[PDB]
Formats: structure tokens, sequence, C-alpha cells
């Protein structure tokens, strides 16, 4: 069997809470009044949701309404409970209300509104300083949710709303998030392919908050190198091949050995042998204004195979890459 | 959304 | 992989 | 509405 692992930070938060904090299946929802809201304009569609700008007609407040398609109530309560436990944290999207149609019983979550920039416009315009600023703002949200015993598990550009005109950022889409219980084996079929950590790709189930830090590093590399996504796999096996062609195979097999991880023999066959490629090799004329020695050192400390060796979000906030933002 | 839930 | 040799 | 959009 694989060697067990525990988070280096916030390991025991959930045992320092009443059971109902994390036992989301017992949660009793506080339902508001759907008649308080009217739709204004559609913003987007999810696999299980339709997302609208809306207005509270009792007090003129602009909000966003996320109408939920039929999924298991268990998943809905998990997302509600997590949003209520994290409400108020820095750059965490704020849940304002929870309503349901009395006839069709379709539920909806009501949130503060964000005027999100086209991520195409967004990439053209961000400077080096901007990337550092927004990265620090994401770290504030991740440190906060990790400190409250939750892993997001789906960190990626589509789930980071940036209103660049208002220099405003929110981490959204808490539908994959989960409570961290040390020793628990989690489903590895989470995150989007390009942002999946090596632990997911080798089926190492005793992962923790540090999964989100791998995803964050994938976002940082795509932004500073102007290559989206940075690790562009065709499937979950190719995804680890793409990672191994940058980080190298030597460290991958050291990680597998350290945790007594068993790979499919054919997976081992396709991984081959790849030298580590220095981060400087990804710098080009078109992206060099976003790259600095500090950025590459920071990236190198996020994108590590061994989840225990990655910076925590709190450690990341201390990195010299952020000195120009905070001091 | 490449994935959906936890188990 | 398609065979069970687990411990 | 109804139909599934893609690209
Ligand atoms: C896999 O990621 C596809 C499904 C994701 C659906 C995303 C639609 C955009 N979206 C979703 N929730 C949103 C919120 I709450 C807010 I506030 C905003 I602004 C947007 I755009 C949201
Ligand atoms: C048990 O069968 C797990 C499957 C093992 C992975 C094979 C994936 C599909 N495949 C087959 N040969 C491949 C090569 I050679 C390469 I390089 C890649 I990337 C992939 I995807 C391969
Ligand atoms: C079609 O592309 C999207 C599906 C249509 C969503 C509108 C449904 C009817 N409707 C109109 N206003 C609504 C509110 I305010 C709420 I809260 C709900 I739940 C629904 I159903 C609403
Ligand atoms: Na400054």
């Amino acid at each position: 069997g694989p060697v067990p692992s525990r988070a280096r930070v916030y390991t025991d938060v959930n045992t320092h809470r009443p059971r109902e904090y994390w036992d989301y299946e017992s949660h009793v929802v506080e339902w508001g009044n759907q008649d308080d809201y009217q739709l204004v304009r559609k913003l987007g569609r999810g696999k299980y949701s339709e997302v609208f700008e809306a207005i509270n007609i009792t007090n003129n407040e602009k909000v966003v309404v996320k109408i939920l398609k039929p999924v298991k109530k268990k998943k809905i309560k998990r997302e509600i409970k997590i949003l209520e436990n994290l409400r108020g944290g820095p750059n965490i999207i704020t849940l304002a209300d929870i309503v349901k149609d009395p006839v069709s019983r379709t539920p909806a979550l009501v949130f503060e509104h964000v005027n999100n920039t086209d991520f195409k416009q967004l990439y053209q315009t961000l400077t080096d300083y901007d990337i550092r600023f927004y990265m620090y703002e994401i770290l504030k949200a991740l440190d906060y949710c990790h400190s409250m015993g939750i892993m997001h598990r789906d960190v990626k550009p589509h789930n980071v709303m940036i209103d660049h005109e208002h220099r405003k950022l929110r981490l959204i889409d808490w539908g994959l998030a989960e409570f961290y219980h040390p020793g628990q084996e989690y489903n590895v079929r989470v995150a989007s392919r390009y942002f999946k950590g090596p632990e997911l790709l080798v089926d190492y189930q005793m992962y923790d908050y540090s999964l989100d830090m791998w995803s964050l590093g994938c976002m940082l590399a795509s932004m500073i190198f102007r290559k989206e996504p940075f690790f562009h796999g065709h499937d979950n096996y190719d995804q680890l091949v793409r990672i191994a062609k940058v980080l190298g195979t030597e460290d991958l097999y050291d990680y597998i050995d350290k945790y007594n991880i068993e790979l499919d023999p054919r997976f081992n066959d396709i991984l081959g042998r790849h030298s580590r490629k220095r981060w400087e090799r990804f710098v080009h004329s078109e992206n060099q204004h976003l790259v600095s020695p500090e950025a590459l050192d920071f990236l190198d400390k996020l994108l590590r195979y061994d989840h225990q060796s990655r910076l925590t979000a709190r450690e990341a906030m201390e990195h010299p890459y952020f000195y120009t933002v905070v001091k | 959304x490449d994935d959906d839930d936890d188990k």
C-alpha cells in the first residue's frame, strides 16, 4: 500500500469544530424568498447551472443568480455549507441568499455580482506588477479556505473572476470543494485536466490543500510565459507526460518511490526518461517582461511533484516575488 | 468543469 | 493496465 | 432555454 500523508498546515481544523461544521449532509438550509429577485441578463452556463445577472427588486441591489440543474442534494448542501463557512474571507465569492421556486423546486444560489473581464482582454493587458498583485489576492483566498479546513480542488482561470477595471478578484465555483480530514482517501477525479496535480494523475488519494497550490502554479506559469494552458495534455496520462517533460522523470520516480505509489506498467512505459528543463527555457521575446528571477524561483517552489514540498499559501505570501506589492 | 464530485 | 497482481 | 451550445 501507499505511504500515508498529512497536510503540513491546518491539519486538524475540522476536528477543532463541531461536527455540523463539516458534516454537510445534516445541514438545514436557510431559504429566502425567490420573489425578491428578477433576472436581468444571462452571463454563462455550467454543466449543472445557468448563471444570470439579476436584481433584488426589494432594494435595487445588483446580484448574480446561479440556478442549479438537477444534481444530488448532497452536492448542493456541500457547496452551500462550504460557501457559508467561508463567507467573508478575502476574495471568496460572497453567498447572499439561497432560494427555490415553490412550484418547480428548482434551487438557486444568489451571490454578490462581479463584472468579469474577458480573459482574452485580460491577458493582453496584465503587467508584471498586475500578475503579482492578482496572485497575492488568490493566495489570500486559498490561505483563508485552507485555514478553515477546505480544499477548493478546481483552481483554474475560469474559476478566478477578475474585474481588472476594478482591480477586484473572486474565487468562484466551490462545487468541487471538500473538507480536509487527515488520513482520508479522496476522489482523484477532480480539477480540470490541465490543472490536475501529479497526485491525481498517479491516483494518490491521500492529498490535501497542497493540490490547490499545484493548480495555482499552473496558472502562474501560463500567465508569466503567455502559454495557456502551460501543461497541455490530451488525456490524464499525457498530462503527466507533459509535466514530466518539464520537471523531468528523475524527480517523478523519486516521488513515486517515496510514497510507495504503484503505476500501471504501461503508464510507466510511456513516461520514459526526460531531463528536467530549466524554467529559463520558457522565456521568449513576447513574455520576458513578465519574468524575473523571483518569479521563476516562486514558480519552482509551487510546481513540485511532492505535494508536501510545495509552498503552502502562507509561505507563498512571504516570497520575494510579492515584495513590490505589499511593502 | 472536467469533473464533478468527490466519490 | 489490465491485470490484477496486487498484494 | 434548452439546446447544448459548443464552439
Ligand atoms: C466547467 O468549469 C464548466 C462549468 C462552469 C460554469 C461557469 C459560468 C460562469 N460563472 C459561474 N458561476 C459564476 C458566478 I457565482 C459569478 I458572481 C459570475 I460574474 C460568473 I461569469 C459565474
Ligand atoms: C492501463 O492501460 C493505463 C493506460 C496506459 C497509458 C496509455 C495511454 C494511451 N497511450 C498508449 N501509448 C501511448 C504513448 I507511446 C504515449 I508517448 C502517450 I502521451 C499515450 I496518451 C499513449
Ligand atoms: C435558458 O437558456 C436558461 C434557463 C431559464 C432560467 C429562467 C427560469 C424561470 N425564472 C425566471 N426568473 C427566475 C428566478 I428570479 C429564479 I430564483 C428561478 I429558481 C427561476 I426557475 C426563474
Ligand atoms: Na508598491
